[PDB]
C-alpha cells in the first residue's frame, strides 16, 4: 500500500498501483500447474521450500494526451511467493486438532514456528537491535566531544531507512581563544550533512527565527539558571545567523551534494530537515513546531546529563533494546525485493515506453526476484540481498536442532546480542539485571560466544 | 592502590606499548621523614 | 602417519609411558622396518599374515625403492623377502609414539576396545609413529 | 521395483525412466517396501 | 527450557547451569515422534528415555516428560580400582546388556539424476564393471536393479548404496558410498521428484552403537 | 602469549662453548642461567652462613 | 625506566614485574628461564617487542 | 639485412576503401 | 589484492581489419585479450578501466600483422606471498578446506587446520567443527586465511592457505 | 570418531 | 617536419611495401583503389602505389637513433 | 622471494594505487554497465562475474562518500598504500587484532593511535541490515 506510485514517461502516461494483497493457502506448482495443496511434511521430503503463493491486484491508468483516461483491472497478478512458518494464521496446520496432525505425518507436541526452505528447517534467530525514536545519552572517553545525544528516529513499522542524529556537546579539554571564553557549545550533525552544525541554526532553519522561542523549546525551567548558562555558549556561534533563510543556506553549505545555485542551498537543507531528519514526529510540510518540540527536548536530555542531575541512558538495559523476530526481520526483507521488483517493471517497461507500444504486465512482474530473494537468504542464512555492495548479517536462520526436544525449543526462543558499532561499544556477554524474568541467565553457550547468544524465559 | 596483575599486566609487560594500564611509581623515603608519618605528608603534596 | 583422533579414557594397570591403542588404529598406521638376519623369519611370518589379519604389513619396500601392496598377494615369491629390504608392519606391542613444542614419546600397548588408554598421573588425541 | 505410496500406502509397480506418481492420488513420494534377503540379528 | 529441567539449580553453581544448557542440548533422545516418516542427517533416538524420578514443575509445560532425553542410573559415588578420575565414570557392563543406554543413530544420504547437461546427464543403474569404465573397488551386489538399496540389508564398511552415473562424451562412475566404516542397515527408502523435476531419492541408513568405554556420559548437571 | 614466546626464543639454545646463542649466532648469556647448570638438577636449599 | 636509567636498569625491572606477577598467586619460575626472556628482548640495546608472529 | 626501415600502418589512409567481396 | 596499473600489450591484428576507423577494432580486440585472462606475472586481469593510448602499428616482415602497442589501464588481482585476506568456502573433503578468493580458488590442508578442528563426515552439510562446537566452518563462509605460496600453473594462479596463525577462522 |  | 632523408623512394622501400601490401590484399585487405578484375594482388599494390593510397608509412630509422615518418604518397616513385 | 608481511614485492607494483572490495565494486559496475548496454559486444567473461560477487559480498561500505571519507581519513597518516587497501578490506576489530594480521602496523604504529584508526573504520562500514 505504502508503495510510490510508478510513473513511466519518455505524451503516454503511465500510472501503476498495487490496490491489495491476496494470500492463499500453500500450494504445489507441479509441471502440469494444477494449485494441489503442499504439505508442511511433504517439503522436507522432497527438499522444496514451505511456502505459498503471493497475488497482488494491480490497477493502470494510462492516459495518451487525448483527454481520455481509461483503466484496466488485473485480479490476483502472480507476483511471487512467501514462505509461511508453520503452525501460523496461514499455515496448513492451524486450528487442527492432535488427530489431523497424525493423518499428516506430522508431530501434535512440534510446536513449529520454523520455515522449511529447501528441505531444512531454519528458524529466524531474533537479533536485538537499539530501541527506536527514543533519547539516550551516553559518555564516551575516546570521542572529541565529551557527551553524545544519539537518538535513532524512525516512523512506523517501515516508511524509509532508519535514520540517526547526534546532538553532541563540544568537551572542555580542547582551548583556544574564544573555545575556552564560550568553552561547552551543543553541536549536532544532520544525517546528510558530513559536518557538525550547531543545533541552534537547526531551529532557525525550522522559523523559529527569534531567540528566545529557541530558550523556550529548550529550557522549560527559566527560573533555574544552571540549565541556562551551558545553553548561553551554543548560541554565540549561531548568533551571527539571525535569518530563517540564512540558517537553512548554512545548512545547505555542508550538504552532502550542494546545489551550484545559492537557492538549491535552501532547498535541499529544507528537505534534509523536514524529511530526513526526525521522520518519526513529522513527514509533512506541516510540522515544523512539531519537530522543533522533540529537537528541544534532545538537547533538554543532553542538559541533565551534562549537568548530571539525570543518570545516564544504561547501555545493557533491554528497555533501550528492541527484539526482532522473523515478522519485523522478513519485513524488512520484503521491501528489498519490492523495491527492486519496481525497478525491474519500470526498466523493462521503460524500453517499452520509448517506443510508443504499450507493455504487458505479465512480462513485466518478476516472480524469481520475490521467490528466491526470501528463499536464499533463509537458506545461507546472509540476510539481505546478494547484489547490493554490503556486507550480509550472517548467523540469522540457523539449521534447527532437532537432536532434543528441549534443543529445538531452545532454538526457537533463542535469543542474538547486538552487532557492530552497538555490540562492541557495550557489553553483551556480562549478565545485566534485566533479565530477570525476561532472559534465563543460567543458558548461554560456552565459548568465545559466550552471552551474546541467550534464550526466552519461559513465560 | 589498584596496580594490574595477571594477563592484562603480562601482555604490557612483553608488549612495550608506551602507554600501560596503571603505571604505577614506587615512591621510598629515606631520613628522619621515612619513618614519621606527618614529615611524609608535604612529600605527598609535592608529588602530587 | 598421523591417526585419527579418538577420546581418551584413564588406565592405572598401564605404566606412565606406556599408551594404549586399539587394533583398528594400530592396523591402519605403519612402521617401515629394515629386515636383518637376526629377524628375517620375524618379517617372514607378519608379511605372511596380510591386511586381513592385524599382524601384518601393508606395504613392502625392495631395495630399488618399489613398494608392492600385500592385500593383492600375486604371486608366492614376490612375498618373499631379502636381506636389506624395508617392510610396512603394522604396529605392535612395545613400539614407540609419541604425541602431546615439547611432545612426550609413549609405548604403545594393543587393547580390545577403541578409546585410547592412558595412565594419567576426555579430550581427543592423535598419536605419531616415528 | 514395487514401491508404496506416502498418502494411501498401496502398491505401484513402477518400472526404470518412469513418471514418480501414485495413479490413485497422484502423490509424488514412493517408498520401498522390504527386501526379501533377510539378515542375521544377535541379542547384544 | 534447558534451565528448568534442572533440580535445585539454587544449590547448584551457576558455571554447572550454564555448562548443562549445553549438555542439555547435545544429550541424545526422541526429539519428535514423526521421526520414521521424516529423513535427518544426523537423529539420535534412545531406546528406553524414561522420564526422570525428579521433575520440576515447569518440565510439564516443555513437554519434556513426554520426550526425554536419558535414563535413570542408580549411581554409586566410590572410587572403585581407581579407574575414574576427576573426568570420568564406571559403567556397569551387565547393565549395558539389558539396554541401559544403547540408542540407534539414523544417517540420511540423499542424490538426485539431473540432466544438467545436454550431452552428460546423471541416471540410476548398477554400475556394471563393464558397462563402466572408471568404478572404485567395492561390493555391488547391495544395489538393485533399480540402482538403489531396498530396505533390510545390512551395509557394513565401505559399500554403494545407490548407484549414479554419469554418461561422459561409456560412463564414470560417480556413486555415494558410506560416510563412515560403521555397520548399519538401511531403514526405509525414499524416491521423489525435486523442484526442478528430476528424479530425486533420499535413503536412510540406520545403525547400533551400544555404549562402551569410549561414549562420554553427563550427568544433568556437572 | 606461549606461542609468541616459543617463536622469539625458539631460535635460542646453549652452543659447545657453555654460551646461550641465537640463529644468526649472537651471545645472548655468557653462560646458562648465568651460572650454567640445568634448571631440573637445582634443588631448592638455604644456607646458613648469612642468616 | 628505559629512558631514565637505561636498557641494563630495565633487565632487572623487567625481571621483577615478571616476578612479581607470577610470584602472585604464589606460582614459581626458575630465574635463569626468566632472565633468558630478559636478555633476549635487550640483547640489542633497545626494548624488544616479543615477536608477534607465533607462528610456532 | 634490410631492417634499417620499418613500414607503418596509418588509420587516416584507411578511411577510405571498399572491400572486393 | 586488487591494484591499479598500466600494463602494455603487443596486439595483432589482422589485415581484414584494416576497414575504416581500424583503431576502433583494435580498441575492441583489447577487450578480449586482456580482459578475462590470468597473466602468471600480474594476476588474474578481472576488468579494464580505460585505454591511456596506442601505439604506432608496427607490420612484422613476412608474417604481414601489424602489431599495435598499445598501454591500457586495467585492475588485476595479484596474491601476494604470506598475506592474510578473507575467503569464501565452496567446498569440504577430508584433505582439508577448499576455500575461493575471488576469482581464484585457494586450498586449505589439513595439517595447516587447528589441531583443535576435526572433519564431520555425518553432519550435512560438512563443515570442519571442533569438539567445542564454538566455531564451525560451512559452505560459503567467510573466513580469514594467510596464503603461505602461491604457485602458478597453466596461466593460472593457485594458492595455498593456512589458518595456524592467531585470529584466523571465522571472524 | 574412530570410524571416521 | 624537418626530415632530411631523399624525398625519392628507394628500391627496397618500394619492393617492401608493395610486397607487405600484397601479402595484406591476400588476405581480405581493403582496397583503396577502384578495382577492374586485376585477380593478381600484386596488381592491385601495384595501382596503388601508382594512385598514391597505400596507408603503409615507412619510418626510415636513421643510424644516430632517430626516427622520420615518410609517407608513401609523399615520396617521388618512379614510373 | 616477495612476502607481504615484510613489505617486499615486484617493483612494478609500487606506482600502483590499491584499491577497496567495495570500491572496486563501483569499478566493475562502470565496466559492466557500459558493456551492457553502450556497445553491442560478447557476454562479460566468467573472471569478472566471479570477482563481481566477491566485492560485493564483502562490500564494506554503501556509497562513494563512505568510500573517500576512509580513504581520506587513512592518507592523513603515514600508512603504507599495501596496508591502505588491506587495513580497510580486512576490518580488524581491534588494534591487536589488525597488528597481528598485518605484521608492517607493529613497525611504526602503536597500540593506542591505530585503535583510534580502526574503530573510525567501523563507524563508517555499515550492515544491510
Ligand atoms: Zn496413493
Amino acid at each position: 500500500e505504502d508503495a510510490p506510485p510508478i510513473d513511466l514517461q519518455a505524451p503516454p502516461r503511465y500510472l501503476l498501483k498495487f490496490e491489495q494483497i491476496y494470500l492463499s493457502k500453500p500450494t504445489h506448482w507441479e509441471r502440469d500447474g494444477a494449485p494441489s495443496p503442499m504439505m508442511p511434511n511433504e517439503a522436507r521430503l522432497r527438499n522444496l521450500t514451505y511456502s505459498a503463493p503471493l497475488y497482488v491486484d494491480i490497477t493502470k491508468t494510462v492516459i495518451k494526451e487525448g483527454e481520455e483516461q481509461l483503466q484496466t483491472q488485473h485480479q490476483k497478478t502472480f507476483i511471487g511467493k512467501i514462505p509461511i512458518m508453520l503452525r501460523s494464521t496461514y499455515c496448513l496446520l492451524n486450528g487442527l486438532t492432535d488427530r489431523d496432525l497424525c493423518e499428516l505425518n506430522e508431530c501434535p507436541l512440534d510446536p513449529g514456528g520454523y520455515f522449511i526452505i529447501n528441505g531444512s528447517e531454519k528458524v529466524l534467530i531474533a537479533q536485538e537491535k537499539m530501541a527506536t525514536n527514543t533519547v539516550y545519552v551516553f559518555a564516551k572517553k575516546d570521542s572529541k566531544y565529551a557527551y553524545t545525544g544519539e537518538c535513532r528516529s524512525c516512523l512506523e513499522n517501515s516508511s524509509r531507512p532508519t535514520s540517526t542524529i547526534w546532538v553532541s556537546m563540544l568537551a572542555r579539554g580542547g582551548q583556544g581563544a574564544k573555545k575556552s571564553a564560550i568553552g561547552q557549545r551543543i553541536v549536532a550533525t544532520l544525517p546528510y550533512i558530513k559536518q557538525e552544525v550547531p543545533i541552534i541554526i537547526v531551529f532557525r532553519a525550522l522559523g523559529f527565527v527569534s531567540d528566545r522561542d529557541i530558550l523556550e523549546h529548550i529550557i522549560y525551567d527559566f527560573e533555574d539558571p544552571e540549565m541556562m548558562e551551558m545553553v548561553k555558549p551554543s548560541l554565540d556561534e549561531a548568533f551571527v545567523i539571525q535569518e530563517q533563510n540564512v540558517a537553512l543556506n548554512f545548512i545547505g553549505s555542508r550538504g552532502a551534494k550542494p546545489g551550484v545555485t545559492k537557492e538549491k542551498r535552501i532547498k535541499y537543507a529544507k528537505e534534509v530537515l523536514q524529511k530526513e531528519m526526525l521522520p518519526h514526529v513529522g513527514v509533512s510540510d506541516f510540522c515544523e513546531t512539531k519537530k522543533a518540540y522533540f529537537l528541544g527536548y534532545m538537547v533538554h536530555r543532553l542538559l541533565l546529563a551534562a549537568l548530571g542531575r539525570r543518570e545516564l541512558d544504561d547501555r545493557d538495559h533491554y528497555g533501550n533494546k528492541r527484539l526482532d523476530l522473523a515478522g519485523p526481520l522478513l519485513a524488512f526483507l520484503f521491501r528489498g525485493m519490492f523495491k527492486n521488483l519496481l525497478k525491474e517493471v519500470r526498466i523493462y517497461a521503460q524500453k517499452f515506453i520509448d517506443r510508443g507500444k504499450d507493455f504487458n504486465l505479465e512480462l513485466a512482474i518478476k516472480t524469481r526476484i520475490i521467490s528466491d530473494g526470501l528463499k536464499y537468504s533463509l537458506a545461507t542464512g546472509n540476510w539481505g540481498d546478494q547484489k547490493k555492495a554490503h556486507q550480509a548479517r550472517a548467523g540469522v536462520s540457523q539449521v534447527l536442532n532437532r537432536l532434543t526436544f528441549a534443543s529445538t525449543l531452545s532454538h526457537l526462543r533463542r535469543l542474538n546480542s547486538p552487532i557492530g558499532r552497538d555490540g562492541k561499544l557495550a557489553k553483551p556477554r556480562q549478565l545485566h539485571n534485566t533479565l530477570w524474568g525476561m532472559v534465563c541467565p543460567a543458558e548461554t553457550p560456552e565459548g568465545h560466544a559466550v552471552g551474546l547468544v541467550k534464550n526466552l524465559a519461559l513465560m | 592502590k589498584n596496580v594490574t596483575l595477571g594477563v592484562p599486566r603480562l601482555k604490557e609487560l612483553i608488549n612495550i606499548s608506551k602507554k600501560p594500564k596503571t603505571p604505577s611509581l614506587t615512591v621510598f623515603l629515606l631520613g628522619q621523614s621515612a619513618r614519621d608519618a606527618e614529615r611524609a605528608k608535604d612529600i605527598l603534596c609535592r608529588l602530587e | 602417519d598421523f591417526s585419527a583422533r579418538t577420546v581418551i579414557t584413564p588406565d592405572p594397570n598401564l605404566s606412565i609411558d606406556q599408551v594404549g591403542v586399539p587394533r583398528s588404529i594400530a592396523a591402519n598406521m605403519t612402521f617401515a622396518e629394515i629386515v636383518t638376519p637376526f629377524n628375517i623369519d620375524r618379517l617372514q611370518e607378519l608379511v605372511r599374515r596380510g591386511n586381513s589379519q592385524y599382524p601384518g604389513a601393508k606395504y613392502i619396500i625392495r631395495d630399488n625403492g618399489d613398494r608392492i601392496d600385500l592385500r593383492f598377494h600375486p604371486k608366492p615369491s614376490d612375498l618373499h623377502l631379502q636381506t636389506g629390504y624395508k617392510v610396512e608392519r603394522h604396529m605392535c606391542d612395545g613400539d614407540i609414539v609419541i604425541f602431546n613444542m615439547s611432545m612426550m614419546g609413549h609405548r604403545v600397548r594393543i587393547l580390545p576396545w577403541s578409546t585410547f588408554r592412558l595412565n594419567l598421573s576426555g579430550d581427543e588425541m592423535n598419536l605419531h609413529l616415528p | 521395483m514395487i514401491y508404496i505410496c506416502g498418502e494411501c500406502h498401496t502398491e505401484n509397480e513402477i518400472k526404470s525412466r518412469d513418471p514418480i506418481r501414485c495413479r490413485e492420488c497422484g502423490y509424488r513420494i514412493m517408498y520401498k517396501k522390504r527386501t526379501k534377503r533377510l539378515v542375521v540379528f544377535d541379542a547384544r | 527450557v534447558c534451565a528448568s529441567i534442572i533440580p535445585f539449580p539454587d544449590h547448584n553453581q551457576s558455571p554447572r547451569n550454564t555448562y548443562q544448557s549445553a549438555m542439555g542440548k547435545q544429550a541424545m533422545g526422541v526429539y519428535i515422534t514423526n521421526f520414521h516418516v521424516r529423513m535427518d542427517t544426523l537423529a539420535h533416538v534412545l531406546y528406553y528415555p524414561q522420564k526422570p524420578l525428579v521433575t520440576t514443575r515447569s518440565m510439564e509445560y516443555l513437554r519434556f516428560r513426554e520426550l526425554p532425553a536419558g535414563i535413570n542410573s542408580i549411581v554409586a559415588i566410590a572410587s572403585y580400582t581407581g579407574y575414574n578420575q576427576e573426568d570420568s565414570v564406571i559403567m556397569n557392563r551387565s547393565a549395558v546388556d539389558r539396554g541401559f543406554f544403547r540408542s540407534v543413530f539414523y544417517r540420511s544420504y540423499k542424490e538426485q539424476e539431473s540432466k544438467k547437461g545436454f550431452d552428460q546427464e546423471e541416471v540410476f543403474e548398477k554400475p556394471t564393471r563393464e558397462t563402466c569404465q572408471g568404478m572404485r573397488h567395492a561390493i555391488y551386489d547391495k544395489l538393485d536393479d533399480d540402482g538403489l538399496i531396498a530396505p533390510g540389508v545390512r551395509v557394513s564398511g565401505d559399500d554403494v548404496i545407490i548407484g549414479k552415473t554419469v554418461t561422459l562424451p561409456t560412463k564414470r562412475d560417480c556413486s555415494t558410498f558410506l560416510r563412515t566404516s560403521e555397520t548399519g542397515i538401511v531403514d526405509q527408502v525414499m524416491v521423489t521428484l525435486n523442484q526442478e523435476g528430476y528424479k530425486f531419492c533420499k535413503i536412510r541408513v540406520r545403525s547400533v552403537r551400544i555404549p562402551q568405554i569410549g561414549d562420554k556420559f553427563a550427568s544433568r548437571h556437572g | 602469549i606461549q606461542r609468541r614466546l616459543i617463536k622469539s626464543m625458539e631460535s635460542v639454545m646453549v652452543k659447545y662453548d657453555a654460551t646461550v646463542r641465537n640463529s644468526i649466532n649472537q651471545v645472548v648469556q655468557l653462560r646458562y642461567g648465568e651460572d650454567g647448570l640445568a634448571g631440573e638438577s637445582v634443588e631448592f636449599q638455604n644456607l646458613a652462613t648469612l642468616k | 625506566i628505559f629512558t631514565v636509567l637505561g636498557i641494563e636498569a630495565v633487565r632487572k625491572a623487567l625481571e621483577r614485574e615478571l616476578y612479581h606477577v607470577i610470584s602472585f598467586d604464589g606460582s614459581y619460575v626458575n630465574y635463569r628461564h626468566l632472565a633468558l626472556l630478559c636478555d633476549t628482548m635487550t640483547c640489542r640495546g633497545h626494548l624488544m617487542a616479543i615477536t608477534r608472529h607465533g607462528v610456532n | 639485412g634490410t631492417g634499417c626501415f620499418d613500414l607503418l600502418l596509418d588509420a587516416e589512409k584507411c578511411k577510405y576503401g571498399m572491400e572486393i567481396p | 589484492m586488487f591494484y591499479h596499473i598500466s600494463l602494455e600489450h603487443e596486439i595483432l591484428l589482422h589485415p581484414r581489419y584494416f576497414g575504416p576507423n581500424l583503431l576502433n577494432t583494435v580498441k575492441q580486440k583489447l577487450f578480449t585479450e586482456v580482459e578475462g585472462t590470468c597473466t602468471g606475472k600480474y594476476g588474474f586481469v578481472i576488468a579494464v578501466t580505460t585505454i591511456d593510448n596506442i601505439g604506432a602499428g608496427v607490420i612484422q616482415p613476412g608474417r604481414g600483422f601489424v602489431l599495435y602497442p598499445v598501454k591500457y589501464k586495467a585492475i588485476v588481482f595479484r596474491p601476494f606471498k604470506g598475506e592474510v585476506v578473507d575467503a569464501v568456502v565452496t567446498q569440504v573433503n577430508k584433505v582439508g578446506l577448499f576455500t575461493e578468493i575471488g576469482p581464484m580458488s585457494c586450498f586449505i590442508s589439513r595439517h595447516s587446520i587447528p589441531s583443535e578442528m576435526e572433519f564431520d563426515p555425518n553432519s550435512n552439510p560438512p563443515c570442519y567443527k571442533t569438539m567445542d562446537e564454538d566455531i564451525v566452518i560451512q559452505q560459503d563462509d567467510e573466513i580469514r586465511l594467510k596464503i603461505v605460496g602461491t604457485r602458478v600453473d597453466k596461466n593460472d594462479i593457485f594458492a595455498i592457505g593456512s589458518l595456524m596463525d592467531d585470529y584466523l577462522g571465522l571472524v | 570418531k574412530i570410524h571416521s | 617536419q624537418k626530415r632530411i632523408t631523399t624525398p625519392y623512394m628507394t628500391k627496397y622501400e618500394r619492393a617492401r611495401v608493395l610486397g607487405t601490401r600484397a601479402l595484406q590484399i591476400a588476405m581480405c585487405a581493403p582496397v583503396m583503389v577502384e578495382l577492374e578484375g586485376e585477380t593478381d594482388p600484386l596488381l592491385i599494390a601495384m595501382k596503388e602505389l601508382k594512385a598514391r593510397k597505400i596507408p603503409i608509412i615507412i619510418r626510415r630509422y636513421l643510424p644516430d637513433g632517430s626516427y622520420e615518418d615518410w609517407g608513401v604518397d609523399e615520396l617521388i616513385i618512379s614510373d | 622471494e616477495e612476502d607481504a608481511s615484510q613489505l617486499i614485492f615486484p617493483k612494478e607494483f609500487e606506482t600502483a594505487e590499491t584499491l577497496l572490495n567495495s570500491e572496486v565494486h563501483m569499478l566493475l559496475e562502470h565496466r559492466k554497465q557500459q558493456n551492457e548496454s553502450a556497445e553491442d559486444e560478447q557476454e562479460l567473461s566468467e573472471v569478472f562475474m566471479k570477482t563481481l560477487n566477491y566485492t560485493a559480498r564483502f562490500s564494506r561500505f554503501k556509497n562513494r562518500e563512505t568510500i573517500a571519507s576512509v580513504r581520506s581519513l587513512l592518507l592523513q597518516k603515514k600508512l603504507h598504500k599495501f596496508e591502505l587497501a588491506c587495513l580497510a578490506n580486512l576490518c580488524p576489530e581491534t588494534a591487536e587484532e589488525s597488528k597481528a594480521l598485518i605484521p608492517s602496523l607493529e613497525g611504526r604504529f602503536e597500540d593506542e593511535e591505530l585503535q583510534q584508526i580502526l574503530d573510525d573504520i567501523q563507524t563508517k562500514r555499515s550492515f544491510q541490515y
